[PDB]
């Protein structure tokens, strides 16, 4: 279990640790939080209470470096930086832990939660997404946008999702236009995913970080590709059975974990209608349409 | 964006554009088989391509032989109508390749854009205005060569015939619209009007009769009384 050890907190805000959330106040004798679970990718974000604009936060992986938080009264932010001496953060932490000065990790043991969200998730691929080579852990806020937004200022601040677009040469193979709109296959297994995802895996792991940005951040490019990167499979008549029962359990615990009252902003109407009732896999997401019927039935 | 009252003239300037109507594409007769159920008899259709300002007219016969043994002929025909028109548009060299198609129906916007992806300069629009095009296979001369195709073809017409001699292409556009509306009310009473005078011929060349000036008014007139005629006996007015 590992530790993000904070300097102070001197300005009130919101901390968010995956998803659990607590408030510090202005000059609270805060200095981070314990027991992370080491094997997962995490996040740590931050909603200030004065100006609840810019939610921001970091991705991080506890086993690449020692990580701490650290505000910046200039930028304005809860800045994370990396400890290079070892013996230096060890001390830190070992003293704060003692003063009893953190918060901890609260996972209860029978909680699969974060493991479900981010089964596919891996700090490697986070880093390609979000480009900083200097950095271990990845920087993101509400404000970042996409590539593909970009399509229609400082590299790391805009986020390298893989562009997908159903009415583009890429999607749509010359002579097979009818057959590749209305099927998207071809784009899906050749293009996408032997192409230039090489694995579901990897295009899980990027759907996966897609959802957890637009819960997280309001990211709403994030969301475009979230739901994107859905519609795709779901317009797809062939897709190897593995990958659609995957799909389901993964939208099942996001669907699970999304704020009831964020629900009017995080879901995209059209898209869970088409995929859940008209789509080729509109009968092969059953956990997925069970709980959207039972927890969003206005949606549909 | 779409295409409505507010931007009508920008169909008669100097940039080329095409309206395609595809309400011909896919025809058929609806029948009762021996058994008693309902099938259908497809027959001979036609894309209905036309160029506003120039009044010519690109018509791709669609031969009843496309359609064997495919299903969903419906939504096919869309894709079939926009193969085609992409065709077309490859056909052309490209000081004349039009810059916008204007679509009929909404129905064939996709289509339309999947199929010219090579064209991205080339805008696709939709109309909110109502065209009677559907009511070209009541012009003789076009539902004849359709009926009698015997295969695939393309027959290029001039649809205003020598009308823009005398007139602009925006009075040309406004005749040809009076007159498919009149047909596609009532056809026969229409087709009465423009041919009852045994003295006015149709040109071995041309679609419609050589009236002169004052007679194009006369039938003008002639046919809108006939539209509001029927609005009459459609509403009870
Ligand atoms: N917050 C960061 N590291 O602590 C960071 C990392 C990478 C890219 N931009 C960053 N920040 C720097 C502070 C201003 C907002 C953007």
């Amino acid at each position: 279990m590992n530790t993000v050890p904070f300097t102070s907190a001197p300005i009130e805000v919101t901390i968010g640790i995956d998803q659990y959330s607590f408030n510090v106040k202005e000059n609270q004798p805060f200095h981070g939080i314990k027991d992370i679970p080491i094997g997962h990718v995490h996040v740590i974000h931050f909603q200030h209470a004065d100006n609840s604009s810019m939610r921001y936060g970091y991705w991080f992986d506890c086993r690449m470096g020692n990580f701490y938080i650290q505000y910046d009264p200039k930028d304005g932010l809860y800045k994370m930086m990396e400890e290079r001496d070892g013996a230096k953060f060890e001390n830190i932490v070992h003293n704060f832990k003692e003063r009893q000065m953190m918060v901890s990790y609260p996972k209860i043991d029978e909680d699969d939660t974060w493991y479900n969200l981010t089964e596919f998730v891996q700090m490697d691929k986070i880093r390609k997404i979000v480009r900083k080579d200097e950095n271990q852990f990845s920087y993101v806020d509400s404000s970042m946008t996409t590539v593909q937004e970009n399509e229609l200022s400082d590299p790391a601040h805009s986020l390298n999702y893989t562009v997908i677009n159903f009415k583009s040469r890429e999607a749509i193979r010359p002579g097979h236009e009818m057959e590749d709109f209305l099927d998207k296959s071809y784009y899906l297994n050749t293009v996408m995913l032997q192409g230039i995802f090489k694995n579901s895996s990897n295009y899980f792991g990027e759907l996966q970080f897609a959802f957890l940005n637009a819960m997280f951040f309001g990211n709403y490019g994030s969301s475009l590709q979230w739901h994107a990167m859905i519609e795709l499979i779901c317009s797809s008549a062939t897709v190897p059975k593995h990958m659609l029962d995957k799909l389901d359990e993964i939208l099942y615990y996001q669907i699970k974990t999304l704020p009831e009252q964020y629900s009017d902003i995080l879901l995209n109407e059209r898209v869970w209608n088409i995929c859940l009732y008209s789509s080729f896999q509109k009968n092969s997401l059953h956990n997925t349409e069970k709980i959207m019927e039972n927890k969003y039935p206005e949606l549909l | 964006g779409a295409m409505n009252s507010s931007n009508y003239a920008e169909l008669f300037n100097n940039d080329i554009k095409l309206f395609v109507d595809d309400t011909n594409v896919y025809r058929v007769t609806v029948h009762k088989t021996f058994e008693g159920n309902v099938a259908t008899k497809a027959i001979n259709g036609c894309i209905f391509t036309l160029n506003p300002k120039t009044g010519h007219l690109f018509l791709k016969i669609i031969h009843t032989s496309v359609w064997a043994g495919q299903k969903r002929l419906s939504q096919l025909a869309k894709w079939k109508t926009a193969e085609e028109v992409s065709a077309l548009v490859r056909s052309l060299p490209k000081e004349e390749q039009p810059k916008q198609i204007i679509v009929t129906r909404k129905a064939m916007l996709d289509p339309l854009e999947v199929h010219m992806l090579d064209f991205p300069n080339i805008a696709i629009r939709p109309t909110e205005l109502r065209l009677p095009f559907s009511a070209a296979m009541s012009i003789d001369k076009l539902s004849d060569v359709v009926m009698k195709a015997t295969e695939p073809q393309m027959v290029l017409f001039n649809i205003y015939d020598d009308w823009l001699d005398r007139i602009s292409s925006y009075t040309a556009f406004s005749r040809l619209t009076l007159l498919l509306r009149a047909l596609k009310t009532n056809e026969e009473s229409a087709k009465m009007i423009l041919l009852s005078d045994p003295t006015i011929t149709i040109k071995s060349y041309h679609l419609w009769p050589s009236f002169t000036d004052e007679q194009w008014i006369t039938i003008e007139s002639q046919m809108r009384d006939l539209i509001l005629t029927e609005y009459g006996r459609k509403y009870n007015v």
